[PDB]
RNA sequence: AAUGCGCAGAUACCGGGAGGAACGCCGAUGGCGAAGGCAGCCACCUGGUCCACCCGUGACGCUGAGGCGCGAAAGCGUGGGGAG
RNA sequence: GCCCGGAUAGCUCAGUCGGUAGAGCAGGGGAUUGAAAAUCCCCGUGUCCUUGGUUCGAUUCCGAGUCCGGGCACCA
RNA sequence: GUGGUUCGUGGAGCCAUGGGGGAAUCUGGGCGGACCACCGCCUAAGGCUAAGUACUCCGGGUGACCGAUAGCGCACCAGUA
RNA sequence: GCGAGCUAGCCCUGGCCAGGGUGAAGCUGGGGUGAGACCCAGUGGAGGCCCGAACCGGUGGGGGAUGCAAACCCCUCGGAU
RNA sequence: UGCGAAUGCCGGCAUGAGUAACGAUAAAGAGGGUGAGAAUCCCUCUCGCCGUAAGCCCAAGGGUUCCUACGCAAUGGUCGUCAGCGUAGGGUUAGGCGGGACCUAAGGUGAAGCCGAAAGGCGUAGCCGAAGGGCAGCCGGUUAAUAUUCCGGCCCUUCCCGCAGGUGCGAUGGGGGGACGCUCUAGGCUAGGGGGACCGGAGCCAUGGACGAGCCCGGCCAGAAGCGCAGGGUGGGAGGUAGGCAAAUCCGCCUCCCAACAAGCUCUGCGUGGUGGGGAAGCCCGUACGGGUGACAACCCCCCGAAGCCAGGGAGCCAAGAAAAGCCUCUAAGCACAACCUGCGGGAACCCGUACCGCAAACCGACACAGGUGGGCGGGUGCAAGAGCACUCAGGCGCGCGGGAGAACCCUCGCCAAGGAACUCUGCAAGUUGGCCCCGUAACUUCGGGAGAAGGGGUGCUCCCUGGGGUGAUGAGCCCCGGGGAGCCGCAGUGAACAGGCUCUGGCGACUGUUUACCAAAAACACAGCUCUCUGCGAACUCGUAAGAGGAGGUAUAGGGAGCGACGCUUGCCCGGUGCCGGAAGGUCAAGGGGAGGGGUGCAAGCCCCGAACCGAAGCCCCGGUGAACGGCGGCCGUAACUAUAACGGUCCUAAGGUAGCGAAAUUCCUUGUCGGGUAAGUUCCGACCUGCACGAAAAGCGUAACGACCGGAGCGCUGUCUCGGCG
RNA sequence: CACCUCGAUGUCGGCUCGUCGCAUCCUGGGGCUGAAGAAGGUCCCAAGGGUUGGGCUGUUCGCCCAUUAAAGCGGCACGCG
């Protein structure tokens, strides 16, 4: 059937990317601990 | 007037659908149309604060004059008389001498040709707005301002009208649609006449469909709910209410009165 | 008599206001209409009838099964109104 | 089968602080009537359900029993 | 009306302050646990001020600390696959 | 703190619905009448109308049950301006 | 610091076991080649399958999977010489295609501004934002692999700079426009398709016949200007002018004129068209595949014909159908030795994408997974039509284990003597019925239905006659709808495939709809409709601390809340308790006010504690009202001239004691109540009776045509459900 | 009653398949009879084999219909998911 995994390559830029954690002090908080953690990366791997 | 339809469907033989005789023109007039947001209920956070509401019909706004002294005494003829989506009332397209065209709410009668105006001024003929100080006594009148230059906020649903009853110093004393009498500043203006399409109030929907078109989703009974969701929810089969009955909110909803008492209209109010 | 209303200010009296229905006297055993029926007053639209005159038509009449129309009160539908 | 309530004049019923118990109707005797009613005057019988016990004394207090009424018999 | 203090309304002061009221300039003010009297101690409603104190991303020195299932999750291209 | 890329609602903008049936109003003509109501034809082409693919579903049954499948398959069935 | 257990943790290896499986029952066979090795790779032939797809083209996603050369350890459910795998090399070309140096939508963001302990929340303009608007490229060839991108032919667009000719030029401002729904639809075309006796073409004569107007193949595509043929858009002038937030000569409005179902201007579509390309079968080529020839290929006529184009076309309807720019016009500053407009020339024209898969072995599902995925094309014949079904073209495929065998048993399927629901909870399942035409069709009904009711008859082919259309011309040809009469063959003519079993009678719900994704589709939810209630607008209500927003750019014929649920006839009594509503009095009541009076200390002046009356809101009390507000709606004894029963009486209690109508009911315990009906026989069903354990009127009561994958009962038809099994 | 089983001993009836007991429903053998005969009644021996098809209800049971030599009662986790 149909599953919950339907990629679309704007709304995963437009949800996790790096321009929109960084307006919500939530999400500025995620890519500080992502980087403290020392992660390759910080956002989601993404193709425009 | 009102359409009645033969029963070659079921819902078809209750269905009822207004009589457009007076309706004169079909497409608006181009330069008075702004268009409406749709909200479905919902506010500017994306909740939802009216329930059971969207879809329906695409409506395009016609943007509508409800203060008539910024014409005093220029006068206009009845260009047209059409249909409006976004009132109950029907929509007349009236062009001034002086070359603007507005719209005004159509009175019972008016019909297209006449010569309208409003100012102090102003025969008392269907159609004239003036200050209400000026009209008088006994006179049944529509869209009414209820506070001087805040425009008309009184009577404009179909069919609807005020009338005068009496004056005292710098008010007046309205009997409104609501057989509530209220006092009124002179200065408020008022367009004479009552509103018309007066057999709105006869038009039988027919079907679920045609409440849908009007963008009026389905409405669930708190009855047919569950406790988590109403004050009537739950029990085994049906129930009586078992308990004053109340909204989803718990708030009673039989005649448990919510007008705020201190507010200061108050000492201008007199029924009911 | 009691229910009822009344010092939480009633009845009775004055003033202001809202609203609906019915029209005293005239008024009559009177008038009109085919019947049911019709009553304050004003205007408009309109039916029958009577008389005067002896002018026109020339029996074009009378009645009338069916059909069609009207039909007090109560009652029924949709809206409005609601004082007694 | 398990709990609660009641039983008083012929009928339907009040009542009690433990001592002499009433109401209405019915019924009886008189009155009024030509004669019946309706009306007026006058009249209760009650072993207050059975049995035991507390009492000086028990319809009244207590414990059981017959009877009636009501509620219950759930997960299974 | 509340917070802080050991102080939970308690005989409840002291310090702070949201509301109201609202002074004085040394013969003035605040405090010594309701209050009053005496006897004392301080000088509010302006500000600055090293050191001695805390921590360990980092550097070094040590270990009756581990020794590849242990030791950091990772001794190895691990916050990776 | 992360989630409406599944799902529920709504908002904006686009797209889809083979082919058949039925034959409302309105016309127009004829009748009818003082005038009408109404009646009959022809035209017309309405409807949460009918049959039926796509499309949306998921009624009964059989199969499957370490499956082809963490909800599938086959027959059958519902809606389809 | 000692392990045997903690369904302990990590790891390793057993058992089941050479066992189940090897992933759609679309299907294979042979020959040649290659290689150490071949059922599995290449090639030929034969066979089968898809063909509104299982073929072709876009978009999203994926991200080198594409092409070539060399490989086979692993991945591949077997094998592998093959690959979507390993190594290496190559491959994606744009002024016109998509997107950006354009526009705005919901929404986001957000100068100003408002709000919030902080973080932050709101917010007019502006900005961002697209499968919407705007905008200039079609066709062939070429590569192993890109092509509307390279090449070729023909054709466009914008910027800059020049000439030439025009004109008061000139905005981010004014106006026009863009610009809009659903259903139905005219005409004219185009795509697409069929036919041809005509044009062209290798060839063929088989097996009994046929050298024939024989068979087989093909007969086009792109194309500026100008020309036609359709259609769409649009009135032309002059005066007045207070409106379009300045100004307009523009728009709007008014008054004159001429014009008017047109014309004329435009604008699109279509045809023609310079030129430019293509160009089958078959045959020979060695390709995994392309080439050569066929060829100087022909390149015409007729017919069918869109749902597509002319398109802002037309009609009807109600539920009333985006914005902004480009574009035209107008004027403002500014400038008019500028500028703009119109042609013609020369120059200038950037960034990103472009490979390959793309209904799937490359996407989403851990898998080369029988699932899921949006737009366009989707040929032919026949079947009434059609995207349906059967076959088939182009194309693509045989599903990445095979070989035998011929038990039980299982799945999917075919048939069955006689019987025909006896099966069983139940006709569950399967059968039967099935298309079109014509005849015919009841109760009841809300007059539409019920209806495809029911029940029948017809259906193929041959010859003769024959009526209409459309296109041509009124004529032939080609289509389309038919009508009449003779006859032929079979068991059978919708001869295959696709294609309702029917009736009667109850319950419930009016109805189409909706729901427990993934054990419930229903009598549940919704629904038009009815009633109650609130709410005068800065409305009530909802979200939010707030600003603010929704309500609503609405205004009592409106909006919120509650119940009931088309419609028909109706909806009784109780306001004592609870709730809501109304009560300017009374009682009580908190802070506050007020301080009679008491008290602590002081030598006192004082300072400081309590504190009685009395004045004090809402609320409660109290007085009323209120039933489509929460809710409630009795008992015992007696009595009629046969019994029986009780219209009647007596009396206790209550706020009042259940009206109509229904009733062993989706309610009835006793219960399989009793009676009637159905059946041979009926714990079900239908009709009644009333003793209603424990119906009853908007948690509605009683009915009701039509509707139902709802639930019950009965019957006809037909059957492997069964007697009861058998064969395949 | 609460002894095994709550880190699970699937629970009514039907269907299929049976097997045993005998306290015998039929058939076989017998005593007594208030046994003439025929048909019974009741007790004894006997478990070899037999012990029907339908209506109703989920029913076991039971009641009916039509027969029969007869329409036996029980047990096996109220035998057997
Ligand atoms: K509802
Ligand atoms: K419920
Ligand atoms: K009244
Ligand atoms: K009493
Ligand atoms: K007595
Ligand atoms: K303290
Ligand atoms: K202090
Ligand atoms: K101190
Ligand atoms: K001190
Ligand atoms: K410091
Ligand atoms: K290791
Ligand atoms: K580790
Ligand atoms: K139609
Ligand atoms: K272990
Ligand atoms: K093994
Ligand atoms: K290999
Ligand atoms: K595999
Ligand atoms: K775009
Ligand atoms: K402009
Ligand atoms: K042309
Ligand atoms: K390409
Ligand atoms: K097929
Ligand atoms: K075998
Ligand atoms: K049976
Ligand atoms: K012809
Ligand atoms: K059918
Ligand atoms: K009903
Ligand atoms: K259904
Ligand atoms: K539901
Ligand atoms: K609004
Ligand atoms: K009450
Ligand atoms: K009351
Ligand atoms: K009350
Ligand atoms: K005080
Ligand atoms: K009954
Ligand atoms: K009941
Ligand atoms: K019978
Ligand atoms: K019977
Ligand atoms: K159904
Ligand atoms: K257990
Ligand atoms: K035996
Ligand atoms: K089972
Ligand atoms: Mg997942
Ligand atoms: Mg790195
Ligand atoms: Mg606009
Ligand atoms: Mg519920
Ligand atoms: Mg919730
Ligand atoms: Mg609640
Ligand atoms: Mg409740
Ligand atoms: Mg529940
Ligand atoms: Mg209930
Ligand atoms: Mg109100
Ligand atoms: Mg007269
Ligand atoms: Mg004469
Ligand atoms: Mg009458
Ligand atoms: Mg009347
Ligand atoms: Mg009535
Ligand atoms: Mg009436
Ligand atoms: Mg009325
Ligand atoms: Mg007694
Ligand atoms: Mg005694
Ligand atoms: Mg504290
Ligand atoms: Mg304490
Ligand atoms: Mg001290
Ligand atoms: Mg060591
Ligand atoms: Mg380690
Ligand atoms: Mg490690
Ligand atoms: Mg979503
Ligand atoms: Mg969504
Ligand atoms: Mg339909
Ligand atoms: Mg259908
Ligand atoms: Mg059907
Ligand atoms: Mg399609
Ligand atoms: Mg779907
Ligand atoms: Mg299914
Ligand atoms: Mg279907
Ligand atoms: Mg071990
Ligand atoms: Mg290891
Ligand atoms: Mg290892
Ligand atoms: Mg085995
Ligand atoms: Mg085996
Ligand atoms: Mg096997
Ligand atoms: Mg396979
Ligand atoms: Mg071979
Ligand atoms: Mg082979
Ligand atoms: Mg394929
Ligand atoms: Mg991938
Ligand atoms: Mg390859
Ligand atoms: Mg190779
Ligand atoms: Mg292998
Ligand atoms: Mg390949
Ligand atoms: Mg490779
Ligand atoms: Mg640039
Ligand atoms: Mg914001
Ligand atoms: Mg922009
Ligand atoms: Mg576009
Ligand atoms: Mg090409
Ligand atoms: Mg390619
Ligand atoms: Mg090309
Ligand atoms: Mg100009
Ligand atoms: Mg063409
Ligand atoms: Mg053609
Ligand atoms: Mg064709
Ligand atoms: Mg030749
Ligand atoms: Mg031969
Ligand atoms: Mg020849
Ligand atoms: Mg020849
Ligand atoms: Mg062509
Ligand atoms: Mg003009
Ligand atoms: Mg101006
Ligand atoms: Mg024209
Ligand atoms: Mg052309
Ligand atoms: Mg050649
Ligand atoms: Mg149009
Ligand atoms: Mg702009
Ligand atoms: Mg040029
Ligand atoms: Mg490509
Ligand atoms: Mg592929
Ligand atoms: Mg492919
Ligand atoms: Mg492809
Ligand atoms: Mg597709
Ligand atoms: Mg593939
Ligand atoms: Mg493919
Ligand atoms: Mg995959
Ligand atoms: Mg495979
Ligand atoms: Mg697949
Ligand atoms: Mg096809
Ligand atoms: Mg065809
Ligand atoms: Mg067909
Ligand atoms: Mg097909
Ligand atoms: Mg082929
Ligand atoms: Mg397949
Ligand atoms: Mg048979
Ligand atoms: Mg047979
Ligand atoms: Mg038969
Ligand atoms: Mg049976
Ligand atoms: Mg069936
Ligand atoms: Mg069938
Ligand atoms: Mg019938
Ligand atoms: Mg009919
Ligand atoms: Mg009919
Ligand atoms: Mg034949
Ligand atoms: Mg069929
Ligand atoms: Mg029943
Ligand atoms: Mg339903
Ligand atoms: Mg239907
Ligand atoms: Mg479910
Ligand atoms: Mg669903
Ligand atoms: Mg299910
Ligand atoms: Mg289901
Ligand atoms: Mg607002
Ligand atoms: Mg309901
Ligand atoms: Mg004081
Ligand atoms: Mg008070
Ligand atoms: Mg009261
Ligand atoms: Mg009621
Ligand atoms: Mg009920
Ligand atoms: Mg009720
Ligand atoms: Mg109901
Ligand atoms: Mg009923
Ligand atoms: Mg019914
Ligand atoms: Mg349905
Ligand atoms: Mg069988
Ligand atoms: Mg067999
Ligand atoms: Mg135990
Ligand atoms: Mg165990
Ligand atoms: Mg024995
Ligand atoms: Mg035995
Ligand atoms: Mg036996
Ligand atoms: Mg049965
Ligand atoms: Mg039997
Ligand atoms: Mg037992
Ligand atoms: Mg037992
Ligand atoms: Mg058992």
């Amino acid at each position: 059937m149909k599953r919950t995994w339907q990629p679309n390559r704007r709304k995963r830029a437009k949800t996790h990317g790096f321009r929109a954690r960084m307006r919500t002090p939530g999400g500025r908080k995620v890519l500080k601990r992502r980087r403290q953690k020392g992660r390759w990366r910080l956002t989601p791997a993404v193709r425009k | 007037a009102v359409k009645k339809f033969k029963p070659y469907t079921p819902s078809r033989r209750f269905m009822t659908v207004a009589d457009f005789s007076e309706i004169t023109k079909t497409e608006p007039e181009k330069s008075l149309v702004k268009p409406l947001k749709k909200t479905g209920g919902r506010n500017n956070q994306g909740r939802i604060t009216v329930r059971f509401r969207g879809g329906g019909h695409k409506r395009l706004y016609r943007i509508i004059d409800f203060k008539r002294w910024d014409k005093v005494g220029i006068p206009a003829k009845v260009a047209a008389i059409e249909y409006d989506p976004n009132r109950s009332a029907r929509i007349a397209l009236l062009h001034y001498v002086d070359g603007e065209k507005r719209y005004i709410i159509a009175p019972d009668g008016l019909q297209v040709g006449q010569q309208v105006v409003a100012g102090p001024d102003a025969p008392i003929q269907v159609g004239n707005a003036l200050p209400l100080r000026f009209i008088p006594v006994g006179t049944v009148v529509h869209a009414v301002e209820l506070e001087p230059k805040k425009g008309a906020k009184l009577a404009r649903a179909a069919g609807t009208s005020a009338q005068i009853q009496g004056r005292e110093g710098d008010y007046v004393i309205l009997r409104l649609p609501s057989g509530e009498l209220r006092k009124v500043h002179g200065e408020c203006y008022a367009t004479v006449g009552a509103v018309g399409n007066a057999d709105h109030k006869n038009i039988v929907l027919g079907k679920a469909g045609r409440s849908r078109w009007l963008g009026r989703r389905p409405h669930v009974r708190g009855a047919a709910m569950n406790p988590v969701d109403h004050p009537h929810g739950g029990g085994e089969g049906r129930a009586p209410r078992g308990r004053p009955p109340a909204s989803p909110w718990g708030w009673q909803t039989k005649g448990l009165k919510t007008r705020k008492r201190r507010k200061p209209s108050s000492r201008f109010i007199i029924a009911r």
